[PDB]
């Protein structure tokens, strides 16, 4: 306001100044040699002198007044290059990424936070956003308080149309605010995988989870965790429901396992990669490994609730029937009790 | 001069739950009929501007009726079809005030009453009808329905160059308006004919700050809009692109693919590529007594070289060659072209805190540039003795 | 040429005409909803 203020005041004034001087003439003239200029068109010559557009139009005739004009130009570039420009470069200045994710009906958000870096964001998104994926309306917006370098920023922008990215900590309920999270699908947490120590990361994370289910208890969470020992911490939390839908990926526990399992029958790691993870179609027409390998990954490994039919049917009998009939492989069956919550259950045998 | 009338009927026109959620799931560009109905307005918004750059050679003020000419029935149909459309969109929100207030439906406000008192009565006025070029600012969405933009730089770039035109159009019909009438308390005889094709060309003259000074705005209302239109300029060009402007003029400076020119064979070298090493190299590959002089040398290292650097390759830039990028990754082997490379030299960090490790790296830089290209010949640095038999 | 530049039968409607087609538009929507 000051700035327009004192633009104004200047303005006026000048305008004024050469309204005073051609009106008249020069003093030595016998002012025979005056122009008529309405006020109002000096304010207008002044502007369009300002802007160094210079019409023609209207312009100052007499020797005092080009004189002005001169005088005018000049202090009117030291006020520009001195006293406004430093202002002028202040306002602005603006923040990126700040603002609020604007939420559409019918299109599903989850929330990304944790170790938002550019190989977790660029695996993270290699693989959720595969081609394959006919679920394509979740967006996923990123909440990472650290500012996203020039590649990252790169990366995010490929995925403009499906991918939102904004600055803030989820320890802080404003920012889960502005993200929505009380409407979000989900809630991904990134672990740093390559720490110095793990146990700190953990704690991290898992204050990033009560920070997040403080705000909203009824969220589902899938937190990336670096130790097996960490694990109990999350059912420290009563809002930590495993039955509702939060997991703990422990990224040690399943990589091991995975090599353990190979090492017991080496394979089983690809075998259970290409069962979960999803692929483009390729074809092979020439006889090679690759096209039987293709036939083996094109299967993908899915769940379902069993008809009334198979009641009071053995397992073995009923894989057998599913597997002649239907060519559907039966691998594993959720048992229910009361005394204990529901196990799974690896080839249940002929008593089952 | 009915002028009066035709101004008056837009001032004046300006001035259920299961309904609204249809009307909101219609309107929706996530459907299909959304979709199409945009498109649809967007045509006709274009064919109404279309319309005013004819009708603007024609007498702003003139008798005519409907079953005389037949483009004043196509610009009746398309006001019909533009005031469906808005009723739609009025219906389809849940808050009224912000349609009461919305750019397009002051756009409609202002553009089909007018048209609406013209099409049967007398003295047909060319009126503010030129704010149908404010619809070329939904083009780039348009682009993006139909599927062929499919990269944010350039769909912000295409939104900016719309804005631009259309900020143009309407200014232009604006001053044409303006100056084609006369000022009304100097009873419209101080009036100046200005074709509207001139008045964008004073537009475009006014906006670069040229002030040719050929064609300009006499009347008091055309100067003043003028000061207006200079003073929005200013801030929007100060505010509105810079930023923006300041995005599109960045650049990468090193990133590129290698230009090959076949009888000028070249050499590739990478590894720890620093100011020092770059040096020594230099002065002992390049040194002037070697007949071998066509030979050119292409130097592959991820990290964005230093000032220093840069102008040890600026002294030889007529033989050395750098780009970003690690020999790790295939498409940067791809880029220097190191599968006609006669050969690929690596350096070593001398001056390593852990010589193994730099040892480990450079085999596995060997690893690399080997599985994409197993018949290149290699000259690597090697630290330590014991690190050499990695190699077999 | 030039019938007549003045009509107070039509100008007691012109005021009106705009705001009759614009409520008449948002009724139809309205009722065919």
């Amino acid at each position: 306001v000051n700035l327009l203020s004192i633009f104004i005041s200047t303005w006026l004034t000048a305008a004024g100044f050469i309204h005073l001087v051609e009106n008249s003439g020069d003093p030595w003239e016998n002012f025979q040699n005056n122009q008529a200029l309405t006020y109002w068109e000096c304010v207008y010559l002044l502007m369009v002198t300002m802007s160094t557009v210079g019409y023609g139009d209207v312009y100052a005739k007499t020797t005092l007044g080009r004189l002005f004009m001169v005088f005018f130009i000049l202090g009117g570039l030291a006020m520009f290059a001195s006293y406004v420009p430093e202002i002028i470069e202040l306002i602005g200045n603006r923040k990126k990424y700040g603002g609020s994710y604007s939420a559409v009906s019918g299109r599903k958000h989850i929330v990304v936070c944790g170790h938002i870096t550019l190989e977790s964001v660029s695996n993270f998104l290699k693989a959720f956003l595969h081609k394959a994926r006919d679920d394509v309306n979740v967006e996923i917006v990123f909440l990472h308080n650290i500012s996203p370098n020039l590649e990252l920023e790169a990366l995010f922008k490929r995925h403009f149309t499906q991918v939102e990215f904004y600055q803030g900590s989820v320890l802080n309920p404003h920012d889960l605010a502005r993200v929505k999270i009380e409407s979000a699908d989900a809630c991904l947490i990134l672990a740093n995988k390559y720490c110095a120590d793990p146990d700190a990361e953990d704690a991290s994370n898992i204050m990033r989870v009560i920070s997040i289910k403080n705000y909203h208890p009824k969220i589902r969470i899938i937190t990336q965790m670096l130790q097996y020992h960490n694990k109990a911490h999350l059912l420290n939390i009563p809002s930590w429901n495993w039955k509702e839908g939060d997991d703990a990926i422990c990224l040690a526990e399943l990589k091991l396992g995975f090599i353990a399992q190979s090492c017991l029958a080496q394979g089983l790691s690809t075998m259970l990669a290409n069962l979960f993870s999803m692929r483009s179609f390729i074809k092979i027409e020439e006889d090679t490994w690759q096209k039987y390998y293709l036939e083996g990954v094109s299967n993908e490994m899915y769940t379902e609730y069993l008809s009334s039919a198979f009641v009071g049917l053995s397992f073995p009998t009923v894989c057998e029937l599913c597997f002649v009939k239907l060519k559907l492989l039966m691998i594993a069956i959720e048992y229910k009790s009361a005394n204990r919550e529901s196990r799974i259950l690896i080839n249940p045998g002929n008593h089952l | 001069r009915m002028w009066w009338a035709f101004l008056a009927s837009s001032m004046v026109t300006f001035f259920m739950t299961s309904v609204k959620d249809w009307a909101g799931v219609m309107i929706s560009a996530q459907t299909l009929t959304g979709r199409v109905l945009v498109v649809l307005v967007f045509a006709l918004s274009i064919g109404a501007l279309v319309i005013y750059f004819i009708d603007s050679s024609n007498p702003i003020e003139s008798c005519q009726n409907f079953y005389k000419d037949f483009t004043l029935q196509i610009d009746m149909a398309f006001n019909v079809f533009f005031l469906l459309y808005f009723g739609l969109r009025f219906i389809a929100a849940n808050d009224k005030l912000w349609f009461w207030l919305e750019v397009n439906s002051v756009v409609d406000f202002f553009t089909v009453p007018p048209v609406f008192v013209s099409v049967y009565l007398n003295r047909s006025w060319l009126g503010l009808r030129f704010l149908r070029a404010l619809r070329l600012i939904q083009f780039s969405e348009i682009l993006q329905f139909l599927n062929i933009l499919k990269t944010s730089n350039s769909i912000k770039l295409v939104n900016l160059l719309s804005i631009f035109i259309s900020t143009w159009l309407t200014a232009a019909g604006f001053i044409h308006l303006v100056e084609n009438s006369g000022d009304p308390w100097e009873n419209f005889q101080n009036n100046q004919a200005l074709t509207y094709w001139e008045c964008v060309y004073l537009l475009m003259v006014t906006m670069s700050t040229v002030g040719y000074g050929d064609v300009y705005a006499k009347t008091t209302l055309g100067r003043l809009f003028m000061v207006f239109f200079i003073l929005g300029g200013l801030a929007m060009f100060a505010s509105y692109v810079p930023e923006i402007i300041e995005l599109i003029g960045n650049r990468k400076k090193y990133g590129g693919s290698y230009s090959a020119v076949s009888g000028r064979k070249h050499i590739v070298v990478c590894g720890h590529i620093t100011l020092e090493s770059v040096s020594n190299f230099l002065k002992a590959f390049l040194h002037k007594a070697r007949d071998d002089v066509n030979v050119e040398i292409v130097f592959l290292h991820n990290i964005s070289p230093n000032l220093e650097l840069e102008a040890l390759f600026k002294r030889h830039f007529t033989q050395v060659e750098f780009y970003q990028g690690s020999v790790l990754n295939p498409h940067d082997l791809a880029r220097v072209k190191i599968e006609s490379a006669d050969a690929c030299l690596i350096l070593a960090n001398k001056y390593c805190a852990d010589p193994d490790a730099e040892d480990a790296s450079n085999i596995m830089r060997v690893i690399s540039i080997k599985n994409y290209h197993p018949k290149i010949r290699i000259i690597t640095q090697m630290l330590q003795y014991h690190n050499k038999a990695h190699l077999l | 040429h030039c019938a007549q530049p003045l009509a107070l039968r039509d100008l007691a409607v012109v005021y009106t005409l705009g705001p009759a087609s614009f409520l008449v538009s948002l009724a139809s929507c309205l009722a065919l909803g």
